[PDB]
RNA sequence: AGCCAGGAUGUUGGCUUAGAAGCAGCCAUCAUUUAAAGAAAGCGUAAUAGCUCACUGGUCGAGUCGGCCUGCGCGGAAGA
């Protein structure tokens, strides 16, 4: 399209498609005229110039004579375009390699033929917004495109597979079986299920077995559409796409289908969301309106998530792009009514000693008499390193001295556990962190379990400041592929960050970027990934090992409650 | 560019031109290495 | 540090180490890589000899006034940064046979390895007896 | 069939055959993947340098294979495992910086005399030489 | 002044050792290899390439280069 603007080429964009995508196209209409002065097409079959007219909107056209302005090189695509099409059988070349053209109605149902198995594509010409070219294009999609019989059959899984599980044929005969293509959000039924029937009839009230879910649909109200607007329609026949409403469980790419159908359909596969935002209702408690709507658009988008990670309160939002993020966003404010602003991520920071070690204690005068009991513990700390083992919490059992009673000799490290299992330093779980009763005192006639913890808490508080510990903040193994252009701009980009990075390594279509950068780090990285490389890269992170930084913000987050 | 009353080479590519009796520095490096009266 | 008086003294200091050794040669300045004209003189240095001097003062006024003393065809202006390496024993020995095959290759240009001839007069390299 | 045109110097000398993962993603021009990386290196990088600086070239040629007439035993190799201390400079002016003794300089010079040579088989041992002793300290012998 | 061009392959440095790159931090380390090798010049400096710190050889026919003192000038310098 656009041919109606300077800098139009529909020559050059041809070997765009070729140099670029990898495509090999056939030319099916040239251009008359340059960008302004564009009049119409050429056909390289009617060999016409459907030169549009200008006071009707394109409604009105004329097939012309073919002017002297292009007929030369028609005749060069022309000749380019028999030749191809005339690739689809020797039966055609041995009469175009007899020196005789095709017939043209054996060029266009070749042509119908090279574009089923994708050999060719047919590039069409035009300016919608000069009311011209578009009526072309719909002719070509009768000529070229497949109707739903005009390839082999749907594919299926059944019973775990099978030689032929399904092999579908496309008809009004056949059992019923259909796709969700997409579920979209109605408030007034709450739902919207698109669906291609592949190969059956289904009707107002039909049953239908979700092969994928393991379960019964009832289809209320199908209905077609023309965007929002929508009609009911009581039945729908295979090949037909159509909206229905009454369906509360099919995730899209979800296949409906009469009983004994197949299981899976290949739409099994979606991208991953790349940016994560957080949100809150003006209202603090507005969060579960909130958090319906969320979910309620999750359904919808498989690609926008919402996970509420427990770690912190806060609700995140994931999704595919920074617009999409808030198109999700301002449609929560629009329908399902709420007012939310968005923010950043919390951080899931931890700690762990460095080397030190003592022989650290602590202890309660718990007897003052009449109590009756006490409990005091001598520990020993020491860290591992920073990722040796699965189980963090380590530890060894020495004591020999000021035996704790033995019914809970071993029951004295998990209670021990709730220090380790979150916020010594600045709120933040401990990793790696080893803990050694070596000595303590006791007195074996009930040693108050609940109030013996006070020496192990005392123990704990104690033995962290004399034992240094640090901070160590996620940081992730992300890979990135770009085009072998921006590889300077990512990667300064990424060193502007506290990113380091892993491998020398360049691909073939691109290069591919390894590199260790924090979480609390990266807030919206994909955006700018696209503006530093021009839209035409992806990436990911791994969750690597966490490492430690000289933070401002670990103390602050802590100071922020004071002592 | 800029009017300092004091005009100096900035880099090793500045010029000290006098058009017009005004003192200028021109650098065909960097583009802020443009100055006007001496 | 090539002054008039470093000149006048170093014209004789390299007269002198080919008029008592064999010939030496001259290699232009167009294209040295990497490896092949660093690594060659580097070669050059190491089977040639250790005394071969591949630096050129080699000034056309500078030439006639102290190599000319004797084999005076070095006066004529020589349009050449000498890489003058001479040879231990005898005449046209391995770094006379390096310069003229690198005149052609594994190397920018050797200037055509002319060298000095004490007889001037030979086209053909001294290879005069039979054998 | 060129020099080497990708000089980009992030590979741990020696130990791992083209350690790219300590090294950074910051040399990634490169184009060398698992073909190249286990075809010459892997099969002749023992007698060198086993766990000892031997920096590699960026060889990557169109002849479309790897091979080259590679350098001799690495003097960064030889003279910080010939030498005992490890060291070299950064500390080369307040403690030990490596050994470099007369012993290690003829080492050096009968072992890397083969293919990193200079203007002589002596040069490149007076190379070594260098190598060991502009460490900051050397073994007095 | 104007013109024919040449800087490592012990050298991610033996390096704060995950290099921070034949020209990030960095110590210093001609490092013969020289019309040349600095482990640092603007380019990518975190990295190639293709112009290239530095340096010189080749060209080319009379002056050239910077300072210091001094005279007289120039800008700084816009009001009803
Ligand atoms: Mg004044
Ligand atoms: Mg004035
Ligand atoms: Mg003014
Ligand atoms: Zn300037």
């Amino acid at each position: 399209n656009k041919m109606d603007r300077m800098g139009a080429n529909f020559l050059k964009v041809v070997n765009q498609i070729k140099t670029r995508l990898g495509a090999n196209p056939v030319p099916l209409q040239l251009a008359i005229g340059a960008e302004e002065h564009f009049t119409g097409v050429v056909d390289l079959v009617k060999m016409k110039a459907i030169n549009w007219n200008d006071a009707d909107q394109g409604v009105t056209f004329e097939y012309e004579d073919i002017p002297a302005d292009m007929v030369e090189l028609a005749n060069e695509w022309h000749q380019n375009l028999i030749e191809s099409a005339a690739e689809a059988s020797e039966e055609l070349m041995e009469k175009y390699l007899g020196g005789e053209e095709l017939t043209e109605a054996e060029i266009k149902g070749a042509l119908r033929q090279r574009v089923l198995n994708n050999e060719i594509i047919l590039v069409t010409c035009g300016s919608a917004f000069k009311n011209k070219g578009v009526q072309a294009m719909l002719d070509a999609v009768i000529d070229y495109l497949p109707s739903p019989v005009d390839v082999p059959a749907i594919n299926g899984i059944l019973d775990d597979g099978k030689d032929t599980p399904a092999e579908r044929h496309a008809s009004d005969d056949e059992p019923f079986s259909a796709l969700a293509f997409k579920i979209a959000t109605d408030p007034f039924v709450g739902n919207l299920t698109f669906f291609r029937v592949y190969s059956g009839v289904v009707n107002s009230g039909d049953t239908v077995l979700n092969s994928v879910k393991a379960a019964r649909e009832r289809f209320g109200r199908i209905v077609q559409m023309h965007a929002n607007k929508r009609e009911e329609i009581k039945e729908v026949r295979a090949g037909d796409i159509a909206a229905a409403i009454g369906l509360k469980d099919v995730t899209t790419g979800d296949t409906l289908c009469d009983p004994d159908a197949p299981i899976i359909l290949e739409r099994m596969e979606f991208p991953e969301p790349v940016i994560s935002i957080a949100v809150e209702p003006k209202t603090k408690a507005d969060q579960e309106k909130m958090g319906l709507a969320l979910g309620r658009l999750a359904k919808e988008d498989p690609s926008f998530r919402v996970w509420t990670d427990e770690e912190s309160n806060q609700t995140i939002i994931a999704g595919m792009g920074e617009l999409h993020l808030d198109i999700i966003v301002d449609r929560m404010k629009r329908e399902f009514n709420v007012e939310a602003n968005v923010g950043k991520p919390q951080v899931a920071y931890r700690e762990t000693i460095r080397q030190k070690v003592t022989d650290v204690e602590g202890k309660h005068a718990k007897q003052s008499g009449g109590r009756g009991q006490y409990g005091h513990v001598v520990i020993d700390m020491y860290p591992l390193e920073p990722g040796s083992n699965p189980k963090g919490y380590e530890f060894i059992n020495d004591i020999k001295g000021g035996v704790i009673p033995g019914e809970y000799i071993p029951a004295v490290d998990k209670g021990i556990q709730e220090q380790l299992k979150a916020g010594p330093l600045a709120g933040y779980p401990v990793v790696d962190m080893g803990i050694r009763l070596h000595f303590g005192s006791y007195h074996d006639v009930d040693s108050s379990e609940l109030a013996f913890k006070l020496a192990a808490s005392i123990a704990f508080k104690e033995g962290f400041k004399k034992a240094k510990p640090v901070l160590l903040e996620p940081i992730m193994k992300v890979e990135v592929e770009t085009p072998e252009e921006n590889t300077g701009d990512v990667i300064g980009d990424l060193s502007r960050r506290r990113g380091m990075l892993k491998g020398q390594e360049s691909e073939v279509t691109g290069v591919k970027i390894h590199a260790e950068v924090p979480l609390s780090e990266m807030f919206g990285y994909a955006t700018q990934l696209r503006s530093l490389t021009k839209g035409r890269a992806s990436y990911t992170m791994e969750f690597l090992k966490y490492d430690e930084a000289p933070s401002n913000v670990a103390q602050a987050v802590i100071e922020a409650r004071g002592k | 560019m800029k009017v300092r009353a004091s005009v100096k080479k900035l880099c090793r590519n500045c010029k000290i031109v006098k058009r017009d009796g005004v003192i200028r520095v021109i650098c065909s490096a960097e583009p802020k290495h443009k100055q006007r009266q001496g | 540090m090539a002054l008039n008086l470093q000149d006048k003294q170093a014209i004789v200091a390299e007269v002198s180490e080919v008029a008592k050794g064999a010939l030496s040669a001259v290699v232009a300045d167009s294209r040295g890589v990497t490896v092949d004209k660093m690594t060659e003189l580097r070669k050059a240095g190491r089977e040639a000899g250790v005394y071969m001097r591949v630096v050129r003062n080699t000034l056309l006024r500078r030439a006639v006034e102290g190599t000319p003393f004797e084999c005076l065809k070095d006066a004529f202006v020589g349009p050449t940064l000498i890489a003058y390496s001479m040879e231990h024993p005898g005449a046209a020995a391995r770094l006379f046979k390096e310069f003229a095959k690198a005149n052609a290759k594994f190397e920018v240009k050797a200037a055509a390895f002319e060298g000095e001839l004490i007889p001037a007069s030979q086209i053909d390299r001294l290879a005069t007896l039979p054998t | 069939a060129k020099k080497v045109q990708a000089y980009v110097k992030l590979q741990v000398a020696a130990g791992m055959a083209n350690p790219s993962p300590p090294v950074g993603p910051a040399l990634g021009q490169q184009g060398v993947n698992i073909m190249e990386f286990c075809k010459a290196f892997n099969a002749k990088t023992d007698s060198i340098e086993k766990g000892l600086p031997i920096p590699v070239v960026i060889t990557v040629y169109a002849d479309r294979s790897f091979t080259f007439v590679t350098k001799t035993p690495p003097a960064a190799v030889l003279l910080k495992k010939a030498a005992g201390i490890k060291s070299g400079s950064g500390k080369p002016n307040k403690d030990k910086v490596g050994k470099i003794s007369r012993a290690q300089l003829q080492e050096i010079a009968q072992t890397k005399a083969a293919d990193m040579t200079g203007a002589d088989i002596e040069a490149m041992t007076r190379s070594i030489e260098g190598t060991a002793r502009s460490m900051g300290l050397v073994v007095e012998d």
